[PDB]
């Protein structure tokens, strides 16, 4: 059924598996009109799914035009992520597709299941964990892509650059939410942290700067830093 | 007016005969039941004094047979049988009748309850849902599953009746699963009465025997039929207006005849304060909406 912290490890077995985000689907800036109402406007969104074992994400923008002349654009943002997930299972061949998709929020099961009727032996689940996938927008060239596009597009990443070369899957999951979770709760602190030293680059074909492993493990303790304290000022501690 | 004779009752039950119901001792004088209004379906039922686990009963038609009810001392149960020699019918009933020893169908002449409850349910459909061709009466139970209940497991003792699930292709067209599945208008009017039922008829007969077995026997899963069947038409943004007119009434009587202390087992409180506060025919069942707000309005 769910997801949570007993079965935390199936997330790295050999089962293909992925993680639905829908979280930056709808996307909207909420100003005041010149008759003094209040109004939206949508920016672009995407959704965010992602193969936790080997960190490919494909990232569906979605166009702001996807939204025009259209009604209830939060419940319909769950059903045109559902149709989108559908789409992706749909053009990889058999031996890609998940056995199983596990959605963010509880909200996307129906609209999934509703989508993938086809496709029985796939289970869809929720999860208990509190996963910070709506901090990808604080990924600079994630944000780059999304703000940047002019129709509906699949960019595709790997989340974890290279770091399936020297750590397993369990540990670069770990490091990814850690990195979210620092991101979520002061994305300025967390960028700070990760850029401080000019020296350490983002290569082109990476998301994240080039750290060896000791300076990992710096990263990772300034990061548990934050959201300890943090936590402290918005919570007196 | 028809006549159900009895060959004897050697054990203590209480008997049921539609909404009716009363009490027999073991080896009391009862030989059957008199005075059955002609022109519907009836229903007799039984519960075992000394094992209430098992409510049982007989749907039959006067119309279609002399039928009777003998108790077989090796299966335990009070039967419904077949009598194809009509004079020898003729003759016991009248016997039994003479000496008094028939109880009287009573029915107050104001009363249009069992119609009001069966409607459209019809001995022949009744007979495809519950399949056992060899007799003119249908034998249903308390345990007895459905169709759509062994799919989730003897098939000739289910009720077979028309599986609806709103998760199926069969409920969602490509293309269309949004709009399907939040407003099942096509699932209802297309799939539905266009193609299984053929018209409303057949569905409020399937949707009435559903409650009353569910009632009358305390069968899950006619119970589980029952709020299927309205969910789909509450849930449905198009419906014929004479069918919502008919189905506000329907309900209205199925509400007015649940034993008030059952309420909490045969009424799921999610379907119908989905259907009374939140659907698209929220304002359409008044009659409906008014008999459950003041008999049940801990439900809601
Ligand atoms: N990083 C890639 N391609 C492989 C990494 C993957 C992520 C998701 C599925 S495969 N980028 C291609 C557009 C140039």
């Amino acid at each position: 059924g769910a997801m949570n912290s007993s079965n935390y490890a199936e997330l790295f077995n050999n089962d293909i598996k992925l993680f639905v985000d829908d979280t930056n689907v709808y996307r909207v800036t909420v100003h005041k009109t010149f008759e003094g109402n209040v109004a939206t406007k949508a920016i672009n969104g995407c959704i965010f799914t992602l193969n936790p074992k080997t960190g490919h994400l494909f990232l569906k923008i979605i166009h702001t035009s996807v939204w025009a002349g259209q009604k209830r654009l939060s419940q319909l943002a769950k059903w045109k992520t559902a149709e989108e997930v559908s789409a992706l299972v749909r053009s990889l061949p058999k031996e890609e597709q998940p056995k199983q998709i596990i959605v963010t929020r509880k909200a996307m099961l129906d609209p999934l299941e509703v989508h993938m009727l086809d496709f029985p032996n796939i289970a869809i689940r929720p999860t208990e964990l509190r996963l910070p996938f709506s901090a990808a927008m604080s990924i600079d060239k994630l944000s780059d892509v999304v703000m940047k596009a002019t129709e509906p597009q699949m960019v595709l990443f790997n989340i974890y650059d290279d770091w399936l070369d020297r750590i397993s899957s369990y540990t670069a999951f770990s490091r990814l939410t850690l990195l979210l979770r620092a991101l979520k709760t002061n994305e300025e602190s967390a960028k700070m942290i990760l850029l401080s030293d000019p020296t350490i680059t983002i290569k082109s074909y990476h998301l994240w700067p080039s750290f060896t492993d000791e300076q990992w493990i710096t990263i990772e303790s300034q990061m548990r830093d934050l959201i300890l304290t943090e936590y402290g000022r918005k919570y007196n501690v | 007016m028809n006549t159900v004779p009895f060959t004897s009752a050697p054990i203590e039950v209480t008997i049921g005969i539609d909404q009716y119901s009363f009490n027999v001792k073991e080896n009391q004088p009862f030989h059957g039941i008199k005075d059955i209004p002609i022109g519907h379906v009836h229903v007799i039922h039984f519960q075992h004094a000394d094992n209430s686990s098992m409510r049982y009963g007989y749907w039959f038609d006067c119309r279609m047979g002399n039928f009777y009810i003998q108790y077989d001392p090796k299966d335990g149960l009070y039967k419904m049988m077949e009598e194809r020699d009509g004079a020898k019918f003729e003759n016991i009933v009248h016997n039994f009748k003479e000496r008094q020893m028939m109880v009287s169908y009573p029915k107050i002449d104001e009363d249009d309850t069992w119609y009001n409850l069966t409607e459209f349910v019809q001995m022949d459909k009744i007979r495809k849902i519950v399949r056992k061709d060899e007799n003119q009466f249908s034998y249903v139970d308390s345990s007895m599953t459905t169709v759509q209940e062994n799919e989730l497991s003897d098939p000739a003792h289910s009720l077979n009746y028309t599986v609806i699930n709103f998760k199926s292709r069969e409920a969602i067209r490509p293309g269309h699963e949004m709009e399907d599945f939040l407003d099942k208008s096509y699932y209802l009017n297309t799939v539905m009465l266009q193609g299984i039922f053929k018209n409303s008829s057949n569905y409020f007969g399937e949707l009435q025997f559903a409650f009353l077995n569910a009632m009358f026997f305390g069968n899950y899963g006619s119970s589980l039929q029952w709020h299927a069947m309205i969910e789909l038409i509450c849930s449905s943004a198009t419906v014929p207006k004479h069918m919502l007119d008919k189905l506000d009434e329907i309900l209205y009587y199925q509400i007015k005849t649940l034993p008030e202390q059952y309420s909490d087992i045969l009424l799921n409180e999610r379907v119908w304060n989905i259907c009374l506060y939140s659907s698209f025919q929220k304002n359409s069942l008044h009659n409906t909406e008014k008999i459950m707000e003041n008999k049940y309005p801990e439900l809601l």
